[PDB]
């Protein structure tokens, strides 16, 4: 089921279980925001690793009715006692990624349940509980788990080791292998008290409070009065024109919307189709072109909130030809750095280019 | 992380990336509720002063780029990946297959991607021929030995031509498209 045709919709998930639960949303005459909603939390449940309302996301929603794309952010704010040198040693290193991303001051204050409570505001037309509920079933009756999850576990089991965690994924100290039945009692006891409090038992409420409580059990300063602040905000896309589509895409506090369409504005001149899709050229041009923008994105990019990224000159068709002048079959550039966008538009950067360690994952 | 994406019979287009960052965020599992917390707040930088530093009920930096293509004003593509900063590379190398090479969709996603954000870190999917991959190195890249799975790109093309939607899942993870009839 790798690829599909439909009349009447279309779901593409990760999981086949939140694939056909997205589905029986729109066969059932829900729209693409309630199937949306219903994926997230089967995912939450069948692609635990990757996503769910202990996180954050993007919903990029493109509304039929009033021809307007917008997007629901519940990107994670942190908490207000964290510190901008909190990942520092008190010799000022930088303290390893395996330590830093496993402690409570990575935690976050998570978005996602907001987010598909804001969707369903704007947009839904399934009662909640109808959402929630598959997904409450496959957590209490279990689900055989995938290879991608069986390989998750395995690849993370040191991690999973040292927290409640271990009970669910490594019962009798084992990894859960492919095929293997995952149960979430825990995680369905909370679906069902968010499908009867709504978010209110999430941002203030006993959910809050654990998450807050475990956080600070692993060195975070997170609270429930950091829960209790967190909401979503809505977004319009960066636009940019390509090849004669215009595409929408993700804005600050993402690098992803302006970079990726950095990357297609300075590639586009450089007609790449004239060339085999696995040719030398292709995949150099690329290369030299990632080096660029991947530059622009560690000196440039942050949440828009506290400090000016300089979208407008990081897309200006002169800083563009100018980046340009760097990219060529004749060699490769040796000296990657930013460019200088604010030299295209008003103003001036609030922060200095700070160089960082490259170990992150 | 993980993108999906969703159209309907009334023009309503989804493309929502989500992430708890790590696979299993911090890996901490709220007792009694079952849940993953993310450790999203290490994607700031860990050295202050810039763009991305840490600060309180600041939003880390993301590379997530949910995408919606649109041709005469209408939506036409939908496109997304997970992979922290190799979702720039995911997302842009399936527009140009799509638009540039015009591959079928599923050509376009499955095509061998490749990353490098620096002259220090070079990423590339099984598919690069080896002849090439030693060219690129003679050149001056870091293409390694060992290839690697880039981000995982679910679509939805809208075919107006055809009244019908198309969905791709790809090969990188168990993902479907399933689509619907009245
Ligand atoms: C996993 C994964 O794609 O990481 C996503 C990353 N934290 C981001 O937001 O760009
Ligand atoms: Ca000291
Ligand atoms: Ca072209
Ligand atoms: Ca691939």
């Amino acid at each position: 089921d790798k690829v599909a045709v439909g009349k009447d919709g279309m779901v593409a998930t990760a999981h086949p279980l939140a694939s056909k639960i997205g589905a029986e949303v729109l066969k059932k005459g829900g729209n693409a925001i309630d199937a949306a909603i219903a994926i997230q939390y089967a995912l939450n449940v069948t692609e635990p690793m990757m996503s769910g309302i202990g996180g954050g996301g993007f919903m990029m929603v493109y509304d039929g009715e009033t021809r307007e794309t917008s997007i629901i952010n519940s990107r994670e704010r942190a908490p207000e006692g964290a510190k901008p040198d909190m990942f520092l040693d008190e010799d000022g290193k930088v303290i390893p990624f395996s330590e830093r991303s496993r402690h409570g001051n990575a935690v976050g204050v998570p978005g996602t349940l907001k987010g598909l409570e804001a969707a369903h505001k704007k947009w839904g037309t399934k009662k909640m509980e109808d959402l929630i509920s598959p997904s409450i079933k496959l957590t209490e009756e279990g689900f055989p788990i995938d290879s991608v999850l069986a390989d998750a576990i395995k690849d993370h089991q040191d991690k999973l080791s040292k927290t409640a965690a271990k009970d669910i994924f490594l019962p009798d100290g084992e990894p859960l292998k492919e095929g293997d039945i995952l149960v979430q009692k825990d995680l369905a006891k909370t679906f069902k008290l968010i499908r009867k409090e709504g978010s209110k038992a999430f941002y203030d409420g006993e959910i809050g409070r654990a998450i807050a409580d475990v956080v600070q059990d692993f060195g975070g300063s997170m609270t429930p009065d950091d829960l209790s602040r967190y909401e979503v905000t809505t977004d319009k896309p960066i636009w940019g024109e390509y090849h004669g589509y215009d595409i929408a895409s993700m804005p600050p506090p993402s690098s992803g919307g302006v970079f990726m369409l950095q990357v297609l504005k300075l590639i586009d001149d450089f007609h790449l189709s004239q060339y085999d899709p696995k040719s030398f050229e292709k995949y150099h041009l690329l290369a030299e072109t990632m080096h660029l923008s991947y530059a622009d994105r560690a000196a440039y990019a942050g949440d828009p909130e506290f400090v000016d990224v300089p979208l407008r000159g990081l897309l200006d068709p002169d800083y563009i030809k100018e980046r340009q002048k760097l990219i060529s079959l004749d060699s490769m550039n040796r000296d990657v750095k930013e460019g200088d966008p604010w030299k295209y538009e008003e103003g001036e950067p609030n922060y200095e280019i700070v160089p960082q360690p490259e170990d992150k994952t | 992380t993980t993108h999906f994406t969703v159209t309907d019979q009334w023009g309503n287009v989804v493309s929502y990336t989500t992430t708890i960052e790590q696979l299993f965020g911090t890996g901490i599992l709220v007792p009694g509720y079952g849940l993953f917390l993310n450790n999203e707040l290490t994607d700031f930088d860990a050295i202050p002063g810039g763009a991305n530093e840490v600060q309180p009920n600041k939003r880390p930096l993301s590379s997530m780029t949910p995408t919606i293509v649109f041709k005469d004003e209408k939506p036409v593509l939908t496109v997304g990946s997970p992979g922290g900063t190799t979702i720039i590379a995911s997302v842009f190398q399936t527009i140009l297959n799509y638009f540039e090479y015009g591959m079928s969709l599923q050509d376009a996603i499955e095509e061998p991607r490749i990353y490098t954000n620096s002259l220090t870190s070079y990423r590339y999917e099984s598919g690069m021929p080896e002849d090439v991959r030693r060219k690129l190195n003679d050149f001056g890249h870091k293409f390694g030995s060992n290839p690697v799975d880039i981000g995982n790109v679910q679509s939805i093309f809208i075919d107006r031509e055809n009244k019908t939607f198309m969905g791709v899942a790809d090969s990188s993870r168990n993902g479907t498209a399933v689509g619907v009839n009245n």
